[PDB]
RNA sequence: UGCGAAAGCAGUUGAAGACAAGUGCUUGUCGUUCGUUAUAAAUGGCCUCG
């Protein structure tokens, strides 16, 4: 268990260094299990670092031409280890996909891009690809595995689409205007989990869809004291930033955390609610909520202004007060990303630098 | 084959009518977005005042019910909108949910009808678009 | 929380909650219940917000009694700490007050929320 | 002819102003009895136009 | 309908007849998304992958009466594009062959057969083939200088 | 009040 | 259907079996056969990527 208020970390080599960005770094992923990062931005440009921490050369470059990234992550099939793909989304009606698996990452001349851009009929419901998220949905009436696709929607809705073919498989619609939703995992029986999915309006209702039972409400809450929301996350199991290799890896988170304009964010114990805590060490509004893999810190960044990063020790709920310094440079924070292992945590700016540390603990 | 009653909602002009499960209670949807609840358990040609649920600038075009305990109503704003009847509850009258149907973009989306599903706790509800 | 009426109810709040962000941004919000009280006297209030939350309640029910006196709509709003934060501030708000400003920017949705209140009374 | 549509108007007229005053006719109170009130036809007229309204191409 | 087939979890339907057009029928809701405009009407229609990757779709080009030209397309599921078109070469002969037959439709036509006028077409392509004796049977084909196309 | 109606007046009214 | 030009010149469209309907009899049919060169009509129309 790592201290309470002290936080022991060393600064490492900037990522881009080797080839720096023209653009704001809108996102950041962490491969699940190769040592590689993933950045994208409204360069168009799809640049993957080898990390190591002593030099983060360019594996290689991929520019897409008429496609601003807003958003860009790894995934990899839970079932079949040998597939890997990368989804990438903008200000579009559009999402690309490239698939990495085999030699297609470094040896490969050209690279497999596939286009989605059919809703079956959804189509009004969805103005544009660029929030998404991937999870893994598990068929129980045959209890296969498979990736699916989730969007945010015009009105309160949440359209979700198959991984690979595309296909569009149930909707989900809450009340008001769609904020931000996360999804947490719960393990059922060997072999057995189900995907719900969390999803968040301004005023704070929080909904949750069995995506295993089309989609389903099995749950309604609010978040007490709760205005303008603008993000939700959850922590303390697998998840999009610390994604499982197999089924037995499945665990369910036992942390959420509610951002809002404010900059207060609110936390609970996922094991109407009553939040554990209600940081408020951020004073402009929530751009970006996430916790480390093991679920032990939370790191909450706005981009409004400068160095506004900080992180938070949990179960303590209590702010580490050596670091973020004056000295420590952030800039206008704009993206977030831990390693699933080495503890490792990768901050991004509005001028195209993603600078890189350690957690000497883990 | 005559009106053997006449009785005046006393509220915007009438759009809807319905009747509950237990046949003593009417729900009448108005168009100034009042919904009047009229007892009539007293007897033939005896019609009654309950309660006034809350007032809300859209048209109540539909009223459904559910048991003896709830109101379902399609609003002219589309969106349809439950409110509490129970006696003896705090929540009398309580508009406890609002939903909001999906809206023709260069249209105004009106809620013509909405029933309740018993078996499956479930509202059924048809819409302009 | 008996006393505390009329409630806005759970979709009137965010046009509630809405309307009183903007005000604070455009520095049209008096806030805190003492204000509120200078407000109503200077008759410079289009309508004033409570939290039924409170703890006790009856600190705000004189707010009302000047109200209807001065024909100044009002409504009730579930939870203190979520006007405060729309409020922008980083303590909880029980009564607030939005400034008179036929001049304003957020003008047209203040009186739409002002009639919903009127009809809500 | 006109003149005795006119006349059927003026007969029809169940207020007129005298001066600062308008006198209003009473109804008979068996009108009111036998039959249901008048519908008010902007609450009715309004449905009918919009089960006519020109998208939907009633033709 | 020509070719219809269930996907691998059973919610979605795919069609296709002699519309030239595949319909994926999205059967939660009964939508229809469509790839129409496709070389021939479609004999056959088939999910092939694991997870739905690929479709496989068999084209028949009805307007030659003389032979039954069949093309195989594999698309790409995803954005529904030519992954994969297979064929041989296309001749038109001057009259019909051995024993192809016109696909079945509503009515009986030039490029179609009729339920009943199946067994009397194939009987009497069979006897034409063997009293009758204009047997022409006889193609166009033309071969390019600077190509040999 | 007089704009009130009016704005009363013209959000009942359907938009065609 | 044969021949021929594209115009046209000649020649065909039978029999058995089974089923259904109506009343042993009548009519209509055939994913039935033998032989001759031999109207339709279940409201049901074509994707998206500026």
């Amino acid at each position: 268990l790592l201290p309470p208020k002290k936080l022991d970390i060393v600064r490492l080599k900037d990522a881009n260094a080797s080839h720096p960005s023209h653009s704001a770094i809108q996102s950041l992923s962490f491969h699940p299990s190769k040592p590689l990062l993933l950045t994208g931005g409204y360069d168009k440009t799809l640049r993957i670092y080898h990390i190591d921490g002593k030099t983060n050369h360019l594996v290689t470059s991929l520019h897409l031409v008429g496609s601003p990234i807003q958003t860009c992550t790894f995934y990899t099939s839970l079932s079949n280890q040998n597939q890997q793909n990368i989804f990438t989304a903008g200000r579009r009606r559009y999402m690309h996909s490239w698939d990495l698996s085999l030699e297609n990452l470094t040896h490969s001349q050209t690279a497999k891009i596939e286009k989605f851009s059919r809703l079956y009929g959804h189509e009004s419901t969805q103005r544009s690809f660029e929030n998404f998220k991937v999870a893994h949905l598990q068929n129980s009436q045959t209890n296969s595995v498979h990736g699916i696709v989730l969007l945010q929607g015009n009105n309160g809705w949440i359209n979700i689409l198959h991984s690979t073919s595309g296909l569009w498989l149930m909707g989900c619609k809450i009340e008001g205007v769609i904020t931000d939703f996360c999804i947490d995992y719960q393990p059922i029986s060997r072999g057995k989990f189900r995907t719900i999915l969390i999803a968040v309006n301004a005023y704070g209702e929080v909904w949750e869809f069995d995506l295993n039972k089309n989609g389903h409400v099995i749950r309604r809450w609010k978040d007490q004291g709760g205005v303008g929301i603008t993000k939700i996350q959850v922590g303390g199991g697998t998840t999009t930033t610390c994604p499982a290799l197999q089924i037995s890896k499945i665990k369910q988170n036992r942390w959420l955390a509610v951002g809002s304009e404010s900059g207060f964010v609110n936390l609970y114990d996922r094991n109407t609610p009553t939040p554990v805590a209600a940081l408020d060490q951020l004073t402009t509004t929530i751009s970006n909520l996430q916790f480390s893999p093991d679920g032990q810190i939370l790191c909450m960044a706005s981009r409004a202004v400068k160095d506004a990063l900080r992180l938070v020790h949990l179960p303590s709920c209590s702010v580490f007060s050596n670091w973020p310094t004056s000295g420590t440079p952030l800039g206008k924070v704009t993206s977030v990303a831990f390693s699933p292992s080495g503890g490792l945590l990768a901050v991004g700016n509005e001028q195209g630098k993603v600078r890189l540390w350690k957690l000497n603990h883990y | 084959g005559l009106p053997l009653r006449n009785y005046d909602c006393n509220s915007g002009v009438i759009w809807s009518i319905s009747i509950n499960d237990s046949q003593d209670k009417l729900s009448v949807g108005c168009d100034n977005g009042t919904v009047v609840l009229i007892d009539i358990s007293g007897g033939p040609g005896v019609l009654e005042h309950d309660t006034i649920l809350m007032r809300q600038e859209a048209r109540v075009l539909t009223l459904a019910w559910k048991k003896d305990d709830f109101v379902i109503g399609g609003c002219s704003d589309g969106r349809i909108r439950i409110w509490s009847a129970q006696k003896n509850d705090e929540n009398m009258g309580r508009l406890l949910h609002t939903m909001k149907v999906d809206k023709a973009k260069k249209e105004s989306t009106l809620v013509w009808s909405v029933i309740y599903l018993p078996r499956t706790d479930q509202i059924a509800s048809g819409d302009s678009t | 929380n008996p006393k505390a009426f009329p409630l806005a109810d759970a979709a009137l709040t965010q046009q509630i909650l809405d309307v009183v962000q903007q005000a604070a941004n455009l520095r049209q919000l008096k806030k805190g219940a003492n204000e509120a009280t200078k407000t109503l006297n200077r008759g410079i209030s289009e309508f004033i917000i409570m939290a039924a939350d409170c703890e006790p309640i009856e600190i705000l029910l004189h707010l009302p009694l000047l109200c209807e006196d001065k024909n100044v709509p009002y409504v009730f709003v579930p939870s203190r700490v979520a006007l405060g934060r729309a409020c922008g501030v980083s303590r909880p708000v029980i009564a607030a007050s939005i400034t008179t400003n036929d001049a304003s920017a957020i003008k047209t949705q203040i009186y739409a929320v002002k009639d919903k209140i009127e009809t809500l009374l | 002819k006109t003149k005795k549509r006119k006349t059927l108007k003026n007969l029809r007229k169940d207020s007129v102003k005298r001066g600062k005053f308008r006198v209003q006719l009473l109804s008979t109170t068996q009108d009111s009895k036998t039959l249901p009130p008048k519908k008010e036809s902007s609450i009715i007229r309004s449905k009918d136009r919009w089960l006519n309204r020109k998208a939907l191409n009633k033709g | 309908v020509l070719s219809l087939s269930f996907s691998h979890d059973g919610s979605y339907l795919l069609s296709g007849g002699w519309e030239k057009v595949m319909s994926l029928w999205q059967l939660e809701t009964n939508s229809q998304q469509f790839l129409p405009r496709l070389n021939g009407i479609i004999i056959d229609c088939q999910v092939l992958g694991p997870q739905g990757n690929y479709y496989s779709l068999i084209l028949q080009m009805t307007e030659n009466n003389s032979n039954s030209d069949y093309q195989f397309l594999l698309l790409n599921a995803s954005d529904l594009t030519s992954k994969l078109s297979i064929n041989g070469p296309l001749p038109v002969f001057n009259s019909t062959i051995k024993h192809i037959q016109q696909p079945i439709s509503a009515m009986n036509t030039k490029n179609s057969n009729s339920i009943t006028s199946l067994n009397h077409s194939k009987k009497k392509q069979s006897r034409k083939l063997i009293k009758s004796r204009r047997q022409d049977f006889t193609t166009n084909v033309e071969i390019n200088p600077i190509n040999k196309n | 009040t007089d704009r009130s109606k009016r704005r009363r007046f013209k959000r009942k009214q359907f938009k065609e």
